[PDB]
């Protein structure tokens, strides 16, 4: 969302650190954020008779 | 004896360690012996809450407690109810309260009415500070609180290493924040200004405003000078993930 008031230099340093931790330790220092996607699915009009 | 430890049982609550300090102005206070007796001998990351009181920040405190759990950080506050307590209890976090003994009340057993200055269940360690005359007021404990925080972050002198990181979280839900901010700036400690109090909301709003549009109605002139001299970071969010990310960042890295 661009809400973190961070200098770009620190943003790149943090990403490089995260990639290093993900390769070496299989862990991310970045917290996962949820992305909600509206999907349109088909449902049959089963008549509630 | 300048201090005396006790076991303190909260009514319907957890067992805490309570330490009475009989003279807060005692020269060379023996923090090493105190912390050894409490088994607080490792270096811990510290999150210091400045002006913590009861507030509508529920989910924000859940995020703060999560970041403190993942970093093994000790939370330090003013020993009164804040709304952090449920998250601290569930995660077995160390919550350290520092208050003047005369300004806080002991919780009553089966009391239908909670006093806002009652000691809150969830504190694992309580430091009740006194002067010789037992006349200590709020803000007068602040020097002891910061010296305790610095010693908790250093740990045992035999561990040749840098102290653990300390971050201050300015909540300003109480008006008595100024002396603690003055000391935090003096020790070159980072301060996160968190949304949700009138004082913090004014600071955040003025940090985004151009200099000509700055309106200070609640913030004293001394605090305006401290904002220019100290390392202040504005958090314009009450989201649990945003505060967790800020705390985790400042406990791991010093950006200045």
């Amino acid at each position: 969302k661009g809400i973190l008031p961070m200098k770009e230099s620190f943003k790149y340093a943090y990403l490089v650190l995260n990639d290093l931790f993900q390769e070496q330790l299989q862990f991310s220092i970045i917290e996962p954020k949820s992305a909600t996607k509206e999907v349109v699915k088909a449902q049959p009009l089963i008549g509630i008779t | 004896q300048v201090w005396k430890p006790y076991d303190f049982l909260f009514p319907a609550g957890r067992l805490a360690k309570l330490v009475k300090v009989f003279d807060v102005y005692f020269k060379n206070f023996p923090f090493s012996d105190l912390l050894n007796k409490l088994k607080l001998t490792e270096g811990y990351p510290i999150v210091n809450l400045i002006g913590a009181a009861q507030s509508n920040r529920g989910k924000f405190y859940a995020g703060l407690a999560r970041a403190c759990f993942n970093s093994e950080a000790i939370i330090v506050d003013s020993a009164i109810e804040t709304g952090l307590e449920p998250y601290v209890i569930r995660r077995d976090l160390k919550l350290v309260g520092v208050a003047p003994e005369n300004c806080v009340k002991y919780p009553k057993i089966n009391s239908t009415y909670k006093d806002p200055y009652e000691l809150s269940n969830g504190h694992t360690h309580l430091f009740l500070v006194n002067d010789k005359d037992k006349t200590l007021q709020w803000s007068q404990e602040t020097l002891f609180k910061i010296q305790l925080i610095l010693k908790l972050a250093e740990g045992k002198v035999s561990k040749k290493g840098p102290r653990c990181k300390i971050v201050n979280v300015l909540l300003a839900d109480t008006p008595n924040y100024l002396d603690e901010v003055r000391l935090a700036v003096k020790y070159d400690l980072p301060i996160i200004v968190c949304k949700g109090s009138h004082i913090c909301d004014e600071i955040i709003k003025n940090s985004k405003a151009q200099e000509e549009e700055k309106q200070w109605n609640l913030v004293d002139d001394e605090m305006q000078e401290l904002l220019q001299k100290g390392h202040f970071y504005m958090l314009d969010s009450l989201d649990s993930e945003d505060i967790a990310q800020y705390i985790h960042f400042f406990l791991t890295f010093t950006p200045y």
